[PDB]
């Protein structure tokens, strides 16, 4: 666990480093904020000015628990519970 | 207009002619899965009035509802045959076909 | 004859939006409530910009100025007197139909006086009753203690101008004497205090120049706007006056000299505006100012 | 409450109820007002029936019903 | 002991006294509850004070006297609020008490409405797409002719004296089970002098 | 991770997205599609990914399938009235697919609009009830009536327990 | 969907049909009226007092 | 529950707590129990005065006229309740009891005058 | 003469749809035909006495 842990912390990928190779902006959306898009980085070399394809169906894999929580389907007395600070 | 029977149009497949004036179709539908959310097909037989018996077993029909229930389980009745078994002609085009290749070449008649 | 413009005429609602002023920082400013992880998207400059033109959209919706309106006047109306009930019962029914598909204005509201007199409900009452039966987000059937003198002088202490006017919308009707009150003492505060720019890029910029205008007291928010180098909106402050008061020393100034631009203040402020020698020293500094980056 | 199968309480075998004494002057105004009061609320009730009526032959064959019928076919077409 | 903050509980948080304890941070921070197994339980001890004595572990809002839950003492309720989201931290959070929890949502509630803790207020849309007041359930409906006039709207709600004939036959009708006669009732409703 | 190519198609939020609600005409659809052919790709793909999205959105309505029937890819659909409505989708996208019998066969964003507001009358705000059916219970949870007995207990006078005893 | 049929259900409300014609009470019978008591003797019903 | 004839009838369902009545204004079958199964609310009556002495009833009055159009019955206390919103004319036991309050007090009046003039 | 809040949302009606008028509603109660509480009902429709003897 503590190994895996710095494993993929190492391997994060900033929003910085996102920008840099695709080549185009990242655009934060907040619910609070509504609407206005926010620009957390920006590539610093040459701008592409085509746009990513935007694809119908996203071929992603989705874990079956993130899935089933969203749906209300995953009951859990153990989920949620109140508990001290961290 | 009015007819007592749950089903007025189904489209289903003939499984049987064994009966005299009936022709025994089977009626698939898509029905979720609550826990898979998955489709899969749901059959339920369903017993059709076949006035002419030119009903086959393995071919495609349409039934439309009777007004009243002429049997116990006799409630359709056979309307057209959508696909005749290894006669299907192309809706499309309305040249005969056998299977992804037609029969007839639909350039026959421009 | 002459009619003079009203408060959503096109007019008046073009020269209102451009000094009110689309802030896209503060229409969307990041609320304090339950938040959520947000979402990214990698867009291109076209995308970037297209997404800022939805904000500025949906921006103008958020900033409609809400109708200004003239107090109700107060309902006293008697459907029938049936003396005979009179002495029966101690205290009054009040009866109130709840049909879905009626208008909150337009729904029969009667109180059954333990005189036996059968009478309408009053404006405070029709409002209390509806909040009953239809409640709506914000509203409450007892006036909050934060309308109070004292409370609400708290809240002006705290520079939250724009939070009495988002509580006093949600509780009370527009033409409601409460409303008003409310709604006249926080400009009153502003103008003394000289917040204006507090009221700016919000939906409610507009009924406090309605105000300051029909009071002929646009001395203190000239005064701001020159201060902030927003000339544009000044001088569309006196014209808007002038409009509104045809009959007046400034309007009568302006057509004389064919005023135009900076000269209209300067009409306005020797005619009508009470602090004439402030306004001619704030303009002249302005003036002054803006020659310097000319050069 | 008591079924039909069940037996008389014994208590009340001997049981006899008194009608109330009748009031000749306050009988007769409250007569002729049972027949005042039933006689408006009648003609109040068979203004709600029609209204009921109406509002379902509007439904179903009314002129605002039937155009959207046929513009509805019409569009189909 | 007798706190000498009580007239003012904000003082308390200003002075020397308070910074050296708690410091730049809220008075929970330090505290741990104490409880079997991993998972807490869902709901604090009910009061850490029964009959003015003190239970082992206090909560900080009872372990400290000088601490006054009141809606004046703005800065004491803030830590109690959540900077980022505005709500109210549960008991089991902080791990103050349900007494004392539910004396500061009172307090919280009590300073927002005072205007005294800032809070998100929303924008909301009028009620009303429409504000005419023409209508006439909103203006004034023309009198009633009956009304005008101040006789009764219907007229069977006055008394009427029934005919002399009328009165024998019900008298003849119910012998033996008769009342007395009544008049017509008084005018107005009378009342204890 | 979910089974399967494609997981998406199998939560509740893709197959909300469908747009196609079929009018009450519509009852029987079926699709004739080709499993191999450049030109049947639209059908194939329509069947892989908006079927569930119409059948969720269209539960009475019944969807058969036929597999290399006919050389090209069609739609047909059996009306209530007896009319037999025949799409082709021959070398088009099924995206164009599900725009094409929505066109057609499909009710309107108006039509829809209506039907959502008819279940909102249904629910009256000022109707009482449990929480199931009821924003509220009792007319106790109104501020400024008389509140519940079990919160805040009534004055003695008010209570019938000290109503007999004072007349008796 | 076969259900176990009620054959006496059937044959008793035919029963109890027939017989409450066969045996009906007459009027005779049914408003016979005892002067002294003011009782039915049919079913021992007490007439109300004002029809006494 | 199909019951033996019956009809319909507006009449009012008793909820609140002990000592806190409440009447919910419903339209049910003349059979069902008094809190029992309803067609649909009709509206509400809280005979206990709030804390502006108001007594608040609510009637949908378009279905109330739908409902009486269909054939429901009228209890005689919401025939009592129509009657003082105006809805319907007085009932003649409200104008009754009226009346006889009035003579009620009428003989207190005499009783205390001959107790202040004779003593 | 309506009842009170009937005869008002009557008028009312009249005021929204924009028709002027002075004319006061009043309830055709002539069709109404009340009957004495003692005339003879339908002994067809009346139901007999239960063949129970004691
Ligand atoms: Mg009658
Ligand atoms: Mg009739
Ligand atoms: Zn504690």
């Amino acid at each position: 666990l503590t190994q895996g842990l710095f494993r993929g912390l190492s391997r994060q990928e900033t929003h910085q480093q996102l920008a840099d190779k695709k080549g185009l902006h990242v655009v934060e959306i907040r619910e609070e904020c509504g609407p206005l898009p926010i620009v957390v980085a920006s590539p610093r070399g040459p701008l592409r000015k085509d746009p990513e394809p935007e694809d119908e169906v996203p071929d992603v894999k989705l874990d079956w628990e993130d899935v089933k929580t969203a749906q209300g389907m995953k009951r859990s007395v153990w989920s949620n519970l109140k508990r001290a600070a961290t | 207009v009015r007819s007592s029977v749950h089903a007025r149009w189904i489209v289903g497949k003939v499984i049987g002619t064994k009966m005299q004036k009936t022709a025994k179709v089977r009626v698939t539908r898509l029905v979720l899965d609550p826990y898979l959310l998955k489709y899969f097909n749901k059959r339920k037989t369903y017993f059709a009035h076949d006035a002419l018996q030119q009903c086959t077993v393995g071919d495609i029909v349409l039934l439309r509802a009777l007004p009243v229930p002429r049997a116990k389980h006799v409630k359709h009745e056979l309307a057209e045959i959508v696909f005749k078994v290894g006669k299907v002609i192309d809706p499309v085009t309305g040249k005969p076909c056998a299977g992804t290749t037609y029969l007839e070449s639909p350039l026959s008649s421009e | 004859e002459t009619k003079k413009p009203t408060f959503m005429d096109e007019e008046v609602q073009s020269i209102l939006t451009k000094m009110t002023g689309l802030n896209l920082q503060k229409t969307f400013k990041p609320a304090i409530q339950e938040l959520k992880p947000p979402t990214y998207k990698l867009m291109t400059q076209a995308q970037l910009e297209e997404a800022t033109r939805q904000a500025v959209e949906a921006a103008k919706v958020r900033l409609k100025m809400p109708p200004v309106l003239e107090e109700r006047v107060p309902i006293n109306d008697v459907l029938a007197e049936d003396k005979i009930l009179e002495g029966t019962e101690t205290t009054k029914y009040v009866f109130t139909d709840i049909s879905y598909s009626i208008p909150h204005r337009e729904r029969f509201i009667v109180v059954r006086e333990p005189s036996g007199t059968l009478r309408k409900a009053s404006w405070e009452e029709r409002d209390r009753m509806i909040q009953v039966y239809f409640p709506k987000e914000g509203r409450k059937i007892l006036t909050p203690i934060i309308f109070k003198e004292e409370n609400l002088r708290t809240m002006y202490s705290q520079d939250r101008h724009v939070d009495v006017l988002n509580l006093c919308f949600a509780q009370f009707e527009p033409d409601s004497t409460e409303y008003i009150k409310v709604h006249h003492k926080t400009y009153e505060d502003i103008d003394k205090r000289g917040k204006y720019d507090l009221l700016r890029s919000t939906r409610y910029f507009g009924g406090m120049v309605w105000y300051f205008v029909n009071n002929k007291k646009i001395d203190g928010l000239l005064i701001d706007q020159i201060q902030r180098d927003l000339i544009d909106d000044a001088t569309n402050l006196v014209q808007l006056y002038h409009v509104l008061h045809p009959d007046g020393q400034s309007a009568q100034g302006a057509k004389d000299q064919a005023a135009e631009g900076i000269n209209l203040i300067k009409v306005f402020a020797k005619t009508e505006a009470q602090k004439g020698a402030y306004i001619e020293l704030t303009l002249q500094t302005y003036q002054e100012a803006l020659s310097r980056h000319s050069a | 409450r008591k079924t039909r199968h069940d037996p008389l309480a014994k208590s009340k075998i001997e049981r006899v109820n008194m009608p109330p004494a009748v009031d000749p002057a306050e009988f007769f105004v409250l007569m002729e007002r049972y027949q005042h009061y039933r006689q408006t609320v009648r003609a109040l009730r068979m203004e709600f029936v029609s209204e009921v009526q109406r509002k379902v032959h509007e439904a179903r064959a009314g002129v605002l019903a039937e155009r959207k019928a046929l513009k509805d076919a019409a569009e189909h077409r | 002991p007798i706190s000498p903050y009580k007239d003012e509980p904000w003082k308390y948080l200003e002075s020397e006294e308070y910074q050296e304890r708690y410091g730049s941070r809220p008075v929970w921070a330090d505290y741990r509850r104490n409880h079997k197994g991993g998972v807490p339980p869902q709901r604090t001890r009910k009061t850490c004070i029964r009959r003015n004595k003190v239970v082992g572990n206090p909560c900080p809002i009872c372990r400290d006297h000088k601490l006054h839950v009141d809606f004046r003492n703005v800065k004491l309720l803030e830590q109690f609020v959540c900077a980022h989201t505005g709500i109210i931290f549960y008991a089991p959070y902080t791990g103050v008490c349900v007494k004392q929890h539910k004396r500061l949502t009172q307090a919280i509630q009590k300073a927002r409405d005072h205007g005294l803790l800032i809070y998100h207020i929303p924008q909301v849309e009028p009620r009303d797409l429409d504000f005419s007041t023409s209508h006439g359930a909103v203006s004034a409906t023309p009198p009633a002719p009956t009304l005008v006039s101040g006789d009764p709207w219907y007229p069977w709600y006055n008394w009427k004296q029934p005919p002399e004939r009328e009165l024998s036959r019900l008298r003849r009708l119910y012998q033996g089970h008769l009342q007395e006669e009544s008049g017509p009732p008084p005018e107005s409703m009378p009342k204890m002098p | 991770p979910m089974k399967g190519r494609f997981p998406i198609r199998r939560t509740l939020q893709y197959l909300s997205q469908g747009n196609v609600v079929f009018k009450d005409s519509v009852k029987v659809m079926t699709v004739n599609y080709n499993t191999h052919g450049e030109l049947g790709e639209g059908a194939r793909k329509f069947v892989f990914f908006n079927i569930p999205q119409i059948q969720y959105k269209n539960p009475w309505v019944q969807i058969m399938m036929f597999k290399n029937m006919t050389p090209s890819p069609f739609l047909r659909f059996y009306l209530d009235s007896g009319e037999q409505v025949l799409v082709d989708v021959e070398t088009k996208s099924n995206k164009e697919i599900m725009e094409h019998i929505r066109k057609i066969l499909g009710k309107n964003e108006e039509t829809l609009r209506e039907e959502e507001e008819e279940k909102k009358q249904l629910s009256h705000p000022a109707n009482f009830g449990p929480r199931k059916y009821c924003l509220r219970e009792c007319i106790c949870e109104v501020e400024g009536q008389v509140p519940c007995p079990s919160l805040v207990p009534l004055p003695k006078e008010m209570r019938g327990k000290y109503k007999a005893a004072l007349k008796a | 969907k076969k259900v176990r049929p009620r054959l006496i259900a059937e044959l008793a409300r035919r029963v109890r049909a027939l017989r409450e014609q066969l045996n009906r009470p007459r009027d005779s019978q049914l408003y016979a009226v005892d002067y002294e008591t003011l009782t039915r003797p049919f079913s021992g019903r007490r007439l109300p007092v004002r029809a006494w | 529950k199909a019951y033996r004839g019956g009809h319909l009838t507006i009449r009012l369902a008793l909820g609140g707590c002990t000592n806190r009545p409440f009447y919910r204004i419903v339209a049910a079958h003349n059979k069902c129990p008094r809190d029992g199964r309803f067609v649909e609310q009709l509206g509400s009556y809280d005979p206990l005065p709030n804390s502006h002495g108001e007594k608040l009833v609510a009637l949908n009055l378009d279905r109330i006229r739908h409902w009486i159009g269909c054939g429901a019955h009228l209890s005689k206390p919401m025939e009592k309740l129509l009657g003082l919103a105006g809805f319907f004319p007085l009932h003649p036991m409200m104008i009754t009891n009226a009346e006889r309050l009035r003579r009620k007090r009428a003989r207190e009046v005499l009783l205390a005058s001959q107790k202040t003039d004779a003593e | 003469p309506y009842p009170p809040l009937l005869r008002a949302m009557i008028i009312a009606e009249r005021q929204k749809n924009g028709d002027t008028s002075t004319e006061e509603p009043m309830l055709n109660v002539q069709r109404i035909r009340m009957e004495p509480w003692d005339y003879p009902a339908k002994q067809e429709d009346k139901g007999r006495a239960k063949g129970t003897p004691v």
